[PDB]
C-alpha cells in the first residue's frame, strides 16, 4: 500500500493533526487536568499513528 | 531514495480448488516510462461459466484509460471453450471508444496452441517444465460496422495497401506492435510470423456497411511465453464453476506510480505431485516485458507478501523462507523476499516456490 | 527457518566485514552509554549545581574511577566539582570517540571502506 | 474504516470514566483532608487508563518491532535505545529529582560522620 | 559514483523556436566501448542556401580520437523537404582513418510515409507520440577508388554480390557492427534486406568513380523519431538565422565528459490554446543510451536552467521546477533527479513544460 | 539504499616469452537471487583439452558439464578431436552422451565450421590496433548421428520427420524451438543472428547399436563484431599453443539465496602480442558480458572484486586502465576505485576495456 507510517532516521513526524498533538502540556500537571491533556494527546497520538502518520 | 511500498495477499481454498483472492496494493515514487503522463488506467475482468456442457465460459473486459488529456475504453465480451486440448474457440463483441471517437466490432477468431516437442522423457523428469517451445496460430475474423466516416477512409486505405503492397504482411507486424512493443516482444522470446490476410470484405449488414477482415497470423514462443508454455494453465474453465472477478488498476503521474488488485479467480494453485499443492509457476513474460521498466531507477523494496492457506494447510517449502507464521497466514517480510522483489520488479525470472499441503 | 526476529543477525546472514562493522558500532554505543554513566556520577556539576544522584550504574563503575581518579572519594564541594569536570571531559571523549567507532562500524557493515578526506578506497581482505 | 474501531475505543474509554466519576459519587467516601470529591475519582481514572493504555501500546509497539526489524535497522535499533536511555537519564535529573538533595540550607550532607553529626540534632 | 550535469536553455522571443541549449555532464563511470580512451568533437552546422526551394546546407564533422587512432568523418549536404514525405539531399564529403583517407559524393531521397494518417487519432490525442511508419531510403553513392584499399575493396564487394543472394540479408550484420543491432531492437526499429540498383563505376577526372545506386527501407513502430516526427526534426522554415550544435566528448577509464553547446529552431513547439511546449523528448537517445545506462548506480547532481522570453511564464511543469528567478526556472533534485536517473537508465517518460505567450 | 554482496576474487598467473599459457583461478559470491525459474541451481563444467597430434593440428577436447536443477541431474559428455584445417575453417569429429534424469543417450558428429569475415581490408588493419568488432559469419555443416535405442528417442525421431516434411516453415521455426528459454533474446541481445537452417540429410540407418538416426543440417549466423565465436576466430582456439594439456573446472551453486561461483583452470590464449615485445592480456570476450548483463541488472549491488595478475620473473606493466593498487613486486593487485566500478560495469552487461599491457 501507500504505507503512510514512513519510518526514516528524519521521522520526526508530519501529520498535521498528530503534529499539533505532539504537544506535550505534561508541564503544569494539575494532574487531573493537564496531565489529561498527556491522555489526551497520547490518545490522538496513537490513533493515528495506528491510522496514519506520515504522508509528508 | 525512491521507495517501493508494496503489500501482496493470496488467500486460497481448500480441496482441489485452485481459487484464490488475490490482492495487491503498490506505491513507487519513480517515474513511469510513458512518453505521456499522466496515465491512468482501470481493468475489469469478469468471467461466467455459461455452458459448461461445451466448455463455454463468457469473459467480459473492460479497460477505461485516462492518458494525458484523451479518454480511452476498450470493452470486450467473448464466449471461449476448449474445442480441443490444442485448439481454442471464441466468439465475442466489443467496442472501442477514443475522444471524439468510437467503433464497435465483433468476432469469431480461433486459437491453436501447440508445442513442438510432446516426449514424455522430459515430463518424467523435469517435474517443473517452466520452458515450453511452441507455436499459437489465430485465426481472426472480425467485423467492425463503418458507421463512422474515419472508418470508411481507414478501410479504403488497408483496401488500397494490401492490394498494392507486397510487404504488407511483414510490415503489418510493426505496425501494430506500437512504440516499444516491438521491443518487448522480441525481449520475450516471442516472435511473430508474417501474416495473410484471407480477405477483405466489405459484406454490409442491416446498419451500413460492414468491414470484414479474415487474417491468420501466429506468435512463436522460446518456452519463456507464457501464452504458449503455460496453454491449459491459463484458461481453468474446467476450474470455473462460479463467476470470477478481477479489478485492477494503476494512476500514474511524474511524481510517482500507484497500483491497486483485488480479484478472485483460479488457477492460482497448482499440484506439484504427491498430494502437495503449489502457488501457481511465476508467468515470466509480464516480468521480463516489466524489466524493460523497471531498470530504469535505483529502489528500494518495502514489500510484504501474506498466503494465507486454507484450514489446515501447511507450507512444506518456500525458496525465500517466509518471515512469520500465523497458524494458517504466512508471511514474507524483507530479508531474501525483498531482494526477490527487486529482482523481478526490475525484470527477473527467479523462482519463488512455494510448495503446500494439507 | 531462519527469518524469526531472534535471528535476523545470525552468523549465516553476515559476513566478516559485516561482523566487525556491527562490533565496532556496539562499541561506540558503549563508549555513548559509557559517557551516560560518566554523566551519572556528576554530583555537582563544574556549572555551580547540585548533580544527578546516585545510580547503581555509576555506584558500579566509581570505584574504578577513583582508582584512575577521575571521581573521588571527598566530601568538599569544590574537590568534586573539579572531579565532576573531569567526568565530564572523558564521557565528553567517549561520546566523539564512540561516534567515530559508530560511523566506522556503519562503513564496515555497508562494505564502504571509503576515506571521506582521500577517494581511495580499502579492501576488507588486502591492506 | 477503521475510524469506528477508534470511535469504540474512545467511547468505551470516555464511558470508563464516566462511570468511575458517578459511582464515585455514589460510592459514599469523605474525600480527603484536601483534595475534592469532582478531581480524585477522575485522577484514578487516569492512572486506571493510562496504565492499560501503556500497556497495549507497548505490547502492539514492540509486536510490530518484532515484526518490522531486519538488519535495516542496524543503526535505527541500538542508537535509538541509547537516546532514549540518554533522555531517561536526564529525565531524572531535569524532571524527577532536580538536585543531589542536600538539607534547606544546603551543606550537602555526603559523610556517615555528618550524617550522624546530623540525625541527632539537639 | 556521481553524475554532475547542468542544462541550460534559452528560447528566442516571438513565435520563433529558437533556442540555445547548453550540457556540461560529468560521470565517474566506465563507459562501454571496448577502446576506452574515445574522443569525440563533433560539429554540426547548417545554413540557409535557397529559402525558394528550401535547400539548407548542413555541414557535419566527426573528428575522434579512439585508442589513439584518429578518425574523421564530413559531411556536406544541400537537403531540402519537397513533399514533406519525400526529402532530397544532394552532398559529399570524406572519411579518414589513421593514415587512411577517401572521399565520396551521395544523392539521397527518403520518403517518410506513415503507416496511418487517420484524423481520429490526431484529433483525439493532443500530443501523438507514437507514429508507426517507414522510410524508404534511396541512395546513389559516388566514391572515387584513388587507392588499392578502395579498389580491391570494391572488387570484393562486387564479388560477393555476384557470389551470394544473401548479401542483401546478410549485409545487416556488417552495417550496425557491434551492440549497433540491438539498437534496432530497444529502439524499435526495423531495416529490411537493401535492393542494390547497380554497382557500377564510370571513368572520371583521376581515374575511376565507382556509383551505387541502393535503396532500403527503415521501419519504425512509433519510437523511432526519425519515423514517427519526421516533419518537425528538419525544420527548414524556422531556420531563419544559420544554427550550430558543437559536442565535445571525452572518455577514460575514470569516466566520461560531455560538453554540448548549440543554437538550433525546433527546441519548442505548439501545443494549442496559445501554450507553447518545451518540445516532446526524442526516444531514441533514451532507449539506446539506456542500453548503457544500466550498467552503473549513480547518485544524480543534474541541474537545468530554463530561460524564456519574458513574460512567457512556464505552466504545468512536470515534474515541477524548484526555483524561478524572472525567466530562469530552474530544476535540480527531487522528482527531477529521480527522472535524469530514469532518462539517464532508459526511461522514455514525459517532461511537460509548458509555457504561455 | 539497501544493495547486495558481490564478492569476487580472480588470480590470472602468466607466463613468460612466447608462452601464452595461463592458470585462471576465480571465486565469487553474490548475496542475490539467480533468474532461473528452475532453483536450486547447481552446475559443474570440466573442460580438458589435450594436443593429440602435434604437426597435424589435431587436440582433443573433453568437456563434461553436470548439473542439478529443481532436484533434476543432467549431465553432457563431449569428447571431440579438433582441427584447423585453413585459416577460415575447423573440422571437429566427435562423440558424446547427453543425459537428464533416468534417460540418456549417445551421439557423434562430424562437423565442419567456416567463418567468413565480412571484408580484408588492410586500411583497417594498418591503423586499428585493437580490431575489436571485426563482423562476419560462421557456417556450420554438422553432421550428427544418434543410436535411436528408446521409445522417446525414436518418437522424437518421427515427430521430427513428420515435421521436417510437412511444413515448410520448420527451418524458420526450429530457431525459437531451438534457443529456449530466454536464449532467443541472447540471439540478438549479442548480436548474433541465426539464420535459417538448410536441412541436407535426414537419413537412418541400422548400426551395431540398432536403428541409427542420422541427420545432416547446415546453419549460419553472423555477427556485428560482437560475437566473440566469430571476431576472434583464430584466438579462441589456439591449436598451435597448445603444447601442453590444459585444463577448466568451472561451476555454480546458485541456491535462491544467491550464487557461488569457482573456477580454476589453465590454458593458452589469455595473452596476445601487441607488438614490439608488448605483451598484453586478450581483448575481453563480449558475448559473455552481454549476455550476462541481462541478469546483472535484475538487482542493485556493492561489489568488492580483487583481481590478481602474478606475472612472471622479470616482467613489468606498462599500462593498465583502472590503474593497479599494489604491486608486491610480481602480484599486480586492483580493488576498489575504478576497478570495482568496472567489475559492477561489466557484471551488468558492460563491455568497457581493460588493457592490461605488460612486458620483459
Ligand atoms: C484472452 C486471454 C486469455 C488468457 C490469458 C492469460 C495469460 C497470457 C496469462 C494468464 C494467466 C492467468 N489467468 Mg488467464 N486468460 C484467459 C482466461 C482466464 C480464465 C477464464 C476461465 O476465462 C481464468 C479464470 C483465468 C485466470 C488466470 C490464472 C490461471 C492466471 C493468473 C494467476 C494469478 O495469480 O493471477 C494474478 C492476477 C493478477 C496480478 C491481476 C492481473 C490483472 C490484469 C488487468 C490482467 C493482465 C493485463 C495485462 C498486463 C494487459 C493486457 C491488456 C491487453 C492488451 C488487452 N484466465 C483468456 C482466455 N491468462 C497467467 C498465468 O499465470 O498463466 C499460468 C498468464 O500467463
Ligand atoms: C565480547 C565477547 C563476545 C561477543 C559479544 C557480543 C555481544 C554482546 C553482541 C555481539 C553481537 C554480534 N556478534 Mg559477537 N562477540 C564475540 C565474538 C564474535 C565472533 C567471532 C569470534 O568471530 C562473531 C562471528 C560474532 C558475531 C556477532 C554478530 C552476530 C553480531 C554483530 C553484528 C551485528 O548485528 O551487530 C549489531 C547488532 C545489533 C544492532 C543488535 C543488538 C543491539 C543491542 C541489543 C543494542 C543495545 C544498546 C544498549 C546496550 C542499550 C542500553 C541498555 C542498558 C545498558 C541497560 N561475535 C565475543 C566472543 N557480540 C551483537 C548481536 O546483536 O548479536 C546478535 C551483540 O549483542
Ligand atoms: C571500546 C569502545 C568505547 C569504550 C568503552 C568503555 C567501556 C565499556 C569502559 C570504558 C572505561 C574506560 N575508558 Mg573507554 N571506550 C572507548 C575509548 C577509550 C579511549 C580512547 C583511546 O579513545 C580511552 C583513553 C578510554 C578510557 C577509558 C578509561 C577512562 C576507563 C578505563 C579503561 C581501562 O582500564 O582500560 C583498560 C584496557 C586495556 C588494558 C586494553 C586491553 C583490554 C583487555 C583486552 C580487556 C579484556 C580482558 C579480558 C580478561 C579478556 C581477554 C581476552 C583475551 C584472552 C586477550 N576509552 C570507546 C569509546 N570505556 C571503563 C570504565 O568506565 O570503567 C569503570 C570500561 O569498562
Ligand atoms: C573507528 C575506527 C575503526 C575503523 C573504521 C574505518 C574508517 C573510518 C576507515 C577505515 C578504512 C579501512 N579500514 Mg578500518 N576501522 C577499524 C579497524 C579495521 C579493521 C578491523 C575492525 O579489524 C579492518 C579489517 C580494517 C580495514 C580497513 C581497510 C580496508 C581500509 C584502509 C585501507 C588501508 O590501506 O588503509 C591503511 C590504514 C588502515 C588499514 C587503518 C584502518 C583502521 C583505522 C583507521 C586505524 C587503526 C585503528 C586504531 C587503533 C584506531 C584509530 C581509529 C580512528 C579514530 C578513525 N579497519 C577501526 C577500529 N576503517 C579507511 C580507508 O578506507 O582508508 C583509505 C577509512 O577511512
Ligand atoms: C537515424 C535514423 C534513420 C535515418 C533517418 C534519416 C533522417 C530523418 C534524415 C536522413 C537523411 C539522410 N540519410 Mg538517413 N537514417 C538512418 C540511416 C542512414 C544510413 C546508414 C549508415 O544506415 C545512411 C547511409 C543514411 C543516409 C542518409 C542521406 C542519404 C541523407 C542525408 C545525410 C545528411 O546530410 O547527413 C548529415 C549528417 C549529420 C547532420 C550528422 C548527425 C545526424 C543526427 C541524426 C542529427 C541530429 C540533429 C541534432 C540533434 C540537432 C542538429 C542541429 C544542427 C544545427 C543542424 N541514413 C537511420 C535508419 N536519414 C536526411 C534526408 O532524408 O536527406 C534527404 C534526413 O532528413
Ligand atoms: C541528416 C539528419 C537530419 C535530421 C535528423 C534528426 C533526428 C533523427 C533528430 C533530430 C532532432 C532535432 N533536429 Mg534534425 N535533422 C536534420 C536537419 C535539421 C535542421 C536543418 C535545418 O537542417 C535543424 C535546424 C535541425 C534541428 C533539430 C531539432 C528540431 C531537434 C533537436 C532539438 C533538441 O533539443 O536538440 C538538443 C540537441 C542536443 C542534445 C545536441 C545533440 C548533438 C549530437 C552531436 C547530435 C546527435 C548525434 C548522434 C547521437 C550520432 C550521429 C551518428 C551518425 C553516424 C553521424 N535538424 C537532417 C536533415 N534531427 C531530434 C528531434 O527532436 O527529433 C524530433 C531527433 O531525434
Ligand atoms: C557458441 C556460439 C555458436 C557456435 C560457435 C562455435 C565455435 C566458436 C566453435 C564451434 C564448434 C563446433 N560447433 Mg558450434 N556454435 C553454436 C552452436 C552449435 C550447435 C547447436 C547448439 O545447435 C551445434 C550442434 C554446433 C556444432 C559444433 C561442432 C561442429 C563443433 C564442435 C562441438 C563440440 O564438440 O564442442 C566442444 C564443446 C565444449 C568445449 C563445451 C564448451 C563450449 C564453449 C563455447 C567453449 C568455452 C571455452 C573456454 C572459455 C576456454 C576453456 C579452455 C579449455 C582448455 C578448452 N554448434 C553457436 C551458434 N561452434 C567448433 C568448431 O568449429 O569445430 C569444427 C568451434 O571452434
Ligand atoms: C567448441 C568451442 C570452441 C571454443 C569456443 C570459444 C569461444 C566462443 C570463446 C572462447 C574463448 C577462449 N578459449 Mg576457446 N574454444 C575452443 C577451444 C579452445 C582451446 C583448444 C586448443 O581446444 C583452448 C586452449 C581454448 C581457450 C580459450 C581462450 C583463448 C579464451 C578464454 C581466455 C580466458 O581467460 O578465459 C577465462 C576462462 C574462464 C572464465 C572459464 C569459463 C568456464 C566455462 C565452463 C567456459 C565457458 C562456457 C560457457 C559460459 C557456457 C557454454 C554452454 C554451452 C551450452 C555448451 N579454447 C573450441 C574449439 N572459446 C573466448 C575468447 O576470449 O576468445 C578469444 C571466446 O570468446
Ligand atoms: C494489559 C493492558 C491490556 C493489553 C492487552 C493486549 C490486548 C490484545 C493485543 C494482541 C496480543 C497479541 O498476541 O499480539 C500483539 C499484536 O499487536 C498488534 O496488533 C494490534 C491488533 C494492532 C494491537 C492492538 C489490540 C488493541 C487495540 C489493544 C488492546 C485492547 C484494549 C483497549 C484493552 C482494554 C479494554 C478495556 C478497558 C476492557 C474493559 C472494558 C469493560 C468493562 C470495564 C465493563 C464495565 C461494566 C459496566 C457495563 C458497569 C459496571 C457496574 C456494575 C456491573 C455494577 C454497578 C455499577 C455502579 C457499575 C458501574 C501488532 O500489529 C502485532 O504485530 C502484534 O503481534
Ligand atoms: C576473526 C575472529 C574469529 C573474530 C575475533 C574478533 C574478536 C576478538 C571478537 C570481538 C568482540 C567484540 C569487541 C564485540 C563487542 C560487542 C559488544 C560490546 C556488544 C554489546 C552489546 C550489548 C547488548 C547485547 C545489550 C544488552 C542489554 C541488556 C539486556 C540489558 C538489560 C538491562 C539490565 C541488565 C539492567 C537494567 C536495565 C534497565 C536493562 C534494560
Amino acid at each position: 500500500a501507500k504505507t503512510t507510517i514512513l519510518e526514516v532516521l528524519k521521522k520526526e513526524g508530519k501529520p498535521m493533526s498528530a503534529g499539533q498533538i505532539a504537544e506535550k502540556s505534561g508541564l503544569e500537571r494539575k494532574e487531573v487536568d493537564k496531565a489529561m491533556k498527556s491522555l489526551k494527546e497520547e490518545e490522538l497520538i496513537v490513533s493515528p499513528k495506528r491510522c496514519y502518520w506520515t504522508p509528508k | 531514495v525512491t521507495t517501493a511500498h508494496s503489500d501482496y495477499e493470496i488467500v486460497l481454498e481448500g480441496g482441489s480448488s485452485s481459487w484464490g483472492k488475490v490482492k495487491a496494493r503498490a506505491k513507487v515514487n519513480a517515474p513511469p516510462a510513458s512518453p505521456l503522463l499522466p496515465a491512468d488506467c482501470d481493468v475489469k475482468l469478469n468471467v461466467k461459466p455459461l455452458d459448461p456442457a461445451k466448455g463455454f465460459v463468457r469473459i467480459s473486459a473492460v479497460f477505461e484509460s485516462i492518458v494525458d488529456s484523451t479518454k480511452n475504453k476498450l470493452t470486450i465480451e467473448a464466449d471461449i471453450a476448449n474445442e480441443t486440448k490444442e485448439r481454442r474457440i471464441s466468439v465475442g463483441e466489443g467496442m472501442v471508444s477514443v475522444g471524439d471517437f468510437s467503433h464497435t466490432f465483433s468476432f469469431e477468431g480461433s486459437v491453436v496452441n501447440l508445442f513442438y516437442y510432446r516426449s514424455d522423457a522430459v515430463r518424467r523428469n523435469v517435474p517443473n517444465p517452466i520452458y515450453m517451445q511452441g507455436r499459437q496460430f489465430h485465426d481472426i475474423l472480425m467485423k467492425v460496422p463503418l458507421d463512422n466516416n474515419d472508418l470508411i477512409d481507414t478501410w479504403e486505405g488497408t483496401v488500397k495497401a494490401i492490394g498494392s503492397t507486397g510487404a504488407f504482411n511483414d510490415w503489418i507486424r510493426d505496425f501494430w506492435f506500437i512504440g516499444p512493443a516491438f521491443t518487448a516482444l522480441n525481449e520475450g522470446g516471442q516472435r511473430i510470423s508474417r501474416i495473410e490476410v484471407n480477405g477483405l470484405n466489405t459484406e454490409s449488414g442491416p446498419k451500413g456497411p460492414v468491414g470484414v477482415s479474415r487474417w491468420r497470423f501466429s506468435h512463436g514462443g522460446s518456452g519463456m511465453v507464457d501464452s504458449i508454455s503455460r496453454w491449459a494453465e491459463l484458461f481453468p474453465s474446467d476450474k470455473l464453476n462460479r463467476p470470477a472477478q478481477v479489478e485492477a488498476g494503476f494512476r500514474s503521474d511524474s511524481q510517482g506510480i500507484e497500483v491497486k488488485v483485488d480479484g478472485e479467480f483460479p488457477g492460482v494453485s497448482v499440484d506439484a505431485g504427491g498430494g502437495l499443492r503449489r502457488i501457481l509457476n511465476h508467468p515470466l513474460i509480464p516480468l521480463v516485458h516489466h524489466g524493460m521498466v523497471g531498470k530504469f531507477n535505483n529502489f528500494n523494496v518495502d514489500a510484504q507478501l501474506k498466503v494465507v492457506l486454507p484450514k489446515g494447510y501447511k507450507i512444506r517449502y518456500a525458496a525465500p523462507q517466509y518471515r512469520s507464521q500465523n497458524l494458517e497466514e504466512y508471511r514474507w517480510s524483507g530479508g531474501a523476499y525483498a531482494r526477490w522483489v527487486e529482482h523481478v520488479c526490475k525484470g527477473g525470472v527467479g523462482q519463488f516456490e512455494i510448495l503446500y499441503a494439507q | 527457518r531462519s527469518t524469526k526476529w531472534y535471528q535476523i543477525f545470525d552468523t549465516e546472514k553476515l559476513d566478516d566485514e559485516q561482523v566487525v562493522g556491527g562490533h565496532l558500532a556496539l562499541l561506540g554505543v558503549l563508549g555513548f552509554i559509557m559517557g551516560i554513566y560518566y554523566i551519572s556520577g556528576i554530583q555537582v556539576f563544574p556549572w555551580g549545581a547540585p548533580g544527578f544522584h546516585d545510580n547503581w550504574f555509576y555506584l558500579t563503575i566509581k570505584p574504578r574511577m577513583v582508582s584512575l581518579g577521575i571521581d573521588t572519594y571527598s566530601t568538599k564541594t569544590a574537590d568534586l566539582e573539579a572531579a565532576g569536570a573531569r567526568l565530564l571531559g572523558w564521557a565528553a571523549f567517549h561520546f566523539l570517540v564512540g561516534s567515530v567507532l559508530i560511523f566506522g562500524g556503519w562503513r564496515h557493515w555497508t562494505h564502504n571502506l571509503t576515506n571521506p578526506f582521500t577517494g581511495r578506497c580499502g579492501n576488507f581482505r588486502d591492506f | 474504516s477503521n475510524g469506528k474501531l477508534i470511535a469504540l475505543a474512545v467511547g468505551g474509554a470516555v464511558l470508563m470514566g464516566a462511570l468511575f466519576f458517578s459511582v464515585s459519587f455514589l460510592t459514599g467516601y469523605i474525600p480527603a483532608p484536601n483534595h475534592s470529591a469532582i478531581l480524585t475519582p477522575l485522577r484514578s481514572f487516569m492512572g486506571w487508563f493510562l496504565l492499560i493504555f501503556c500497556a497495549s501500546i507497548i505490547i502492539m509497539g514492540l509486536g510490530k518491532m518484532s515484526s518490522a526489524i531486519s538488519d535495516k535497522w542496524f543503526l535505527s535499533f541500538p542508537l535509538s535505545i541509547f537516546v532514549i536511555v540518554m533522555v531517561m537519564f536526564l529525565s531524572l535529573r531535569v524532571y524527577w529529582e532536580k538536585g543531589r538533595t542536600t538539607t534547606v540550607d544546603g551543606k550537602y550532607i555526603r559523610t556517615t560522620a555528618e550524617l550522624k553529626e546530623f540525625l541527632n540534632k539537639p
